[PDB]
């Protein structure tokens, strides 16, 4: 009966751990997939900042 | 005592739950307002029906059920339907955004936001139980909620209720009424993740139910209502042993001991008879032997597969209605000498029989005829693996090109989980091959 | 409770958008003032998807109207249903963009875009559960093409977890005489490949061929072309606007239609085209002559398809016929995506028709369209013609090369999966 209790607990133990390991790894990945997408759009705005600057330099010529 | 908590997840689960609980109420004489005139024990009791219904002081009988969906339109129809009064509002739980047929959204992204509330409401039902037996989870393999959130719930239920039993009613996808191209992905992912947490899963092929409706009820294009009203009949036959009691009644758990030789091999094949229209039933009573014969015609199975080309590990017959042991034994003797029934060498060939005298009920305006007697056979046959193979093949065709896989990675999943799940299914198919090989 | 926010930019965008609202307003029973006078409760069950509810039981389109020129803003204002729109949702410029993508994307539009985002944000802030956006615009003009793709980029910054949809009108010599339209289109696709989830390729080349050859309309007008566009747009949104299980969510549709993120360019289709039996609707709907994208589906293969049937009809007949065309045309559906053709039936007939059918196809034959634009494009880039129009706005000529290569990459990718096999 000790062994039966021991094995029920390990099943609850490994269950919760594996679950917690996936929900964290899952949050890391979705965050990083969005972070990279917003990184890209912000690099288009920087490329948009320069282009508008490149326009005023040629008006002085 | 020894109560069962039903959990209906996603559209399929909820709508099938509507069919089941409507049917339960009619079988038990419970009115849409929850009143049951025949119950003289007000506010409680240890009757057989109390395994599925709790009682309030006002005399209302309340399903021990929880409905959950990540979008409200489906449960909203319950909240306003004929049986809206049956359920306490807190039993009906809804999100605002669905899982968009994406296992990841149901398991992680959208599921994580509502899982705590659901468990808290499930806990409020378990606290009303003097000896809770286990859970019945109704869901689809195909939907994003039915597959992903169900897996999350099953994972979290194994933590909060240790090894307390959890039974599934799973809707296997069929192209005729299918909703998404990614269902093979969601079916494999959820099967892999719940396999360790489910003690027994009854699979229902929508194509099988689709074919039965068109062939046996002359319904030219079945709707979800047609399929669900049939599904409820099967669910009722399986749960009838828990909700009624009698001299020949055999508890589901006793059948369950015979149907699961190895923990992973817990997918019984259900067959039901008679499915007959009231126009055909008229002046054509089906005998005990006739419905028993039908249990071995594959056209009557809940999952398309060929038992003839597999081996049996168990055979259970759940009769309800006007049936007596003699007619059963007579029919089985004829069947055993006249059908292809080969068992694995390592298990006995007998048939386990149970009888409930309460006869089957039909919902007003349904397509089925009321009959004196019905039967549902539960068999552990290796042929059930055919359903895995068909699905595994469809999974393989798309995954080889990573088709649609980006929708899952975008929600936080990794390619590893796809290959990890597919590998588990490979083992499961190889496990079914092993159980069916002779001994040396 | 699943709201869509509508945006229309430029002349083409604003005019097909207005016509779109005219059609669906009728289907739902909404008069030019916004009052409901319909016969069925199903018209209103999912009216919220495109309309706000207002004091006095009035319905207001969740639409914002954008252009760098005020001409079209007066035109919309005085046309049919003109006063149904929210007056603050008109964001109009003063000068225009002169058919210049760079002006709409980088300079003139950049000044006006912020004021546009404010009205987008507020419509979004009052949404129970916003699902995404749909944009109507041309890819050959200057305002709709350049500023529209800019607006898409800025909206995705603030709503990255929401669906971005576009009805993008592709330019053709057969309609527009302007010469630099191939430049604007290619630059737009470069943006749409990265920042949209679903793009309905409304091809003016095909709309013309349809008006002249099938409808027998010599010298077609823009009204003739848009009549076809409104019929298509009404059909694509039928599943979103009325209670139907199939594709009722923008992303649930995208999940079923987009097997790879970059290949989200659809061929729309409609039937019947005239001015009928279920078998004839289906095989007419799968004809090259009925496609709104100038492409032959038999010159490619189908990745995914969505067929929408409207009207009262035998669903057993619809099932039988949809299943029949697949067995007979099995070579034109990729074998590595099982059951890749889905069907929806809407009990609601359209206007003036007893039965209709709308077709949404993700076919690798869409490369024929992009190759045409690449041909028109390269003919000019090899001669560096008209580039000063763009270099004057700060652009570098190797940004053209990037767009060209990215679109030529897109074509190869469509060919990549068209030649793929299972075993
Ligand atoms: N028998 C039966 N099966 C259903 C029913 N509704 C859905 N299904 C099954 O479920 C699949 C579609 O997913 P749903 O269950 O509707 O969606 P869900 O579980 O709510 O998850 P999401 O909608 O994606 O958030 C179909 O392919 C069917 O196989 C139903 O009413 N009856
Ligand atoms: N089918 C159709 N196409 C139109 C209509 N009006 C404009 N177009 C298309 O729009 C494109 C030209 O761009 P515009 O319509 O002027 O839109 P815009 O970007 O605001 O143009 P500018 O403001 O002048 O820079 C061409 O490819 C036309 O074919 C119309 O009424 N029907
Ligand atoms: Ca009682
Ligand atoms: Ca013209
Ligand atoms: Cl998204
Ligand atoms: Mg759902
Ligand atoms: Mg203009």
């Amino acid at each position: 009966i000790q062994k039966a209790i021991e094995e029920n607990n390990n099943f609850i133990k490994m269950a919760k751990e594996k679950l917690a390991q996936k929900m964290e790894s899952n949050k890391e990945n979705r965050e990083a997939h969005l972070a990279a997408m917003l990184e890209r759009l912000q690099e288009k705005d920087k490329h948009a900042e320069e282009v508008r600057k490149n326009k005023e330099l040629k008006e002085e010529a | 005592m020894r109560e069962c908590i039903s959990i209906h997840v996603g559209q399929a689960g909820v709508q099938i739950g509507n069919a089941c609980w409507e049917l339960y109420c009619l079988e038990h004489g419970i009115q849409p307002d929850g009143q049951m005139p025949s119950d003289k024990t007000i506010g409680g009791g240890d009757d057989s029906f109390n395994t599925f219904f709790s009682e309030t002081g006002a005399g209302k009988h309340v399903p021990r059920a929880v409905f959950v969906d990540l979008e409200p339109t489906v449960i909203d129809e319950v909240r306003t339907g004929t049986y809206r009064q049956l359920f306490h509002p807190e039993q009906l739980i809804t999100g605002k955004e669905d899982a968009a047929n994406n296992y990841a959204r149901g398991h992680y992204t959208i599921g994580k936001e509502i899982i705590d509330l659901v468990l808290d409401r499930i806990r409020k039902l378990a606290d009303q139980c003097t000896g809770l037996q286990g859970f019945l989870v109704f869901h689809s393999f195909g939907g994003g909620t039915g597959s992903g959130f169900t897996s999350l719930l099953m994972e979290r239920l194994s933590v909060d209720y240790g090894k307390k039993s959890k039974l599934e009613f799973s809707i296997y996808p069929a192209p005729q009424v299918s909703t998404a191209v990614v269902e093979p992905y969601n079916s494999i992912l959820t099967t892999h993740t719940t396999l360790e947490h489910s003690d027994c899963a009854f699979m229902v092929d929508n194509e099988a139910i689709y074919d039965i409706c068109r062939r046996n009820l002359d319904i030219e294009r079945p709707t979800y209502t047609n399929l669900n009203r049939l599904i409820s009949q099967i669910v009722s036959s399986i749960t009838a042993s828990l909700r009624f009691d009698g001299a020949l009644n055999v508890d589901l758990t006793e059948f369950q001991t015979n149907l699961v030789p190895y923990p992973r091999i817990h997918f019984p094949l259900a067959t039901y008879a008679p499915v007959i229209s009231a126009e055909k039933a008229y002046h054509e009573q089906l005998s005990v032997a006739e419905i028993t014969n039908a249990c071995f015609e594959p056209a009557n199975q809940m999952v398309k597969c060929d038992p003839r080309h597999g081996k049996y590990m168990a055979c259970c017959l759940l009769y309800r209605g006007d049936v007596v042991p003699k007619d059963v034994n007579a029919a089985i003797a004829t069947i055993k000498t006249k059908r292809s029934i080969q068992f694995v060498d390592w298990c006995p060939t007998g048939f386990k029989v149970g009888i409930n005298y309460q006869p089957p009920t039909v919902v007003p305006g349904g397509d089925l005829a009321k009959v004196q007697r019905a039967v549902c056979m539960l068999s552990n046959t290796t042929a059930i693996a055919e359903a895995w193979a068909r699905l595994d093949h469809k999974f393989d065709l798309m995954y080889a090109k990573r088709a649609f896989v980006h929708w899952y990675v975008g929600e936080g999943m990794e390619e590893g989980e796809f290959s990890e799940a597919r590998e588990d299914m490979a083992a499961l198919e190889k496990d079914y091959e092993e159980v069916g090989v002779d001994s040396v | 409770m699943r709201e869509i926010v509508h945006i229309q930019a430029g002349q083409c965008g604003n005019q097909i958008g207005a016509k779109f609202w005219e059609v669906i307003s009728d289907e739902h029973g909404i008069d030019p003032t916004g009052s409901y006078h319909g016969d069925s409760d199903l018209q209103l069950e999912r009216i919220n998807v495109y309309y706000n509810e207002a004091a006095g039981n009035k319905y207001v389109p969740r639409a914002i109207l954008v252009d760098l020129e005020p001409g079209t803003m007066d035109s919309v204002r005085s046309g049919p249903f003109g006063q149904i729109f929210r007056p603050d949702n008109f964001v109009f410029g003063q000068s225009g963009a002169g058919n210049n993508w760079a002006k709409g994307h980088y300079t003139e539009g950049a000044e006006l875009v912020d004021s546009v985002l404010d009205v987008v944000r507020k419509e979004s802030e009052s949404c129970d559960c916003l699902q995404g956006f749909q944009l109507t615009h041309s890819l050959g003009g200057g305002t709709g093409s350049g500023m529209g793709t800019l607006l898409i980029s800025k909206i995705r910054e603030e709503y990255p977890d929401r669906i971005m949809n576009t009805f993008s009108v592709v330019p053709s010599p057969k309609v527009s005489d302007t010469v630099v339209e191939p430049y604007n289109a290619t630059l737009s696709v470069h943006q749409l490949v990265e920042n949209t989830d679903e793009t309905y390729c409304i091809d003016n080349e095909a709309l013309y061929d349809i008006c002249f050859r099938t409808l027998k309309l010599t010298t077609p007008t823009y009204g003739d072309l848009n009549h076809l566009v409104s019929a298509t747009m009404s059909g694509v949104t039928t599943c979103l606007r009325f209670p139907g299980q199939l594709n009722a969510d923008l992303r649930k549709l995208a999940v079923n239609m987009v097997p790879f993120p970059r290949l989200h360019f659809f061929m729309p289709g409609f039937a019947p085209l005239t001015s009928l039996t279920v078998p004839e609707l289906t095989q007419q709907m799968f004809d090259a002559k009925n496609m709104m994208a100038a492409c032959d589906p038999r010159h490619g293969r189908y990745l995914t398809v969505a067929a929408v049937f409207r009207g009262r009809m035998s669903m057993k007949e619809v099932d039988e016929q949809m299943l029949n065309v697949q067995n007979k045309n099995s070579s034109y559906f990729v074998e590595w995506i099982p059951n890749n053709v889905k069907t929806a039936v809407c009990d609601i007939p359209p206007r003036g028709l007893k039965m209709s059918a709308t077709f949404i196809g993700n076919s690798t034959a869409i490369q024929e369209l992009f190759k045409r634009i690449s041909e028109q494009f390269t003919a000019m880039f090899r001669r560096k013609a008209f580039l000063h129009w763009y270099t004057g706005e700060g652009m570098d000529e190797m940004e053209f090369t990037e767009a060209e290569s990215n679109m030529n990459d897109l074509v190869s990718e469509y060919q990549q999966y068209q030649d793929a096999t299972a075993d």
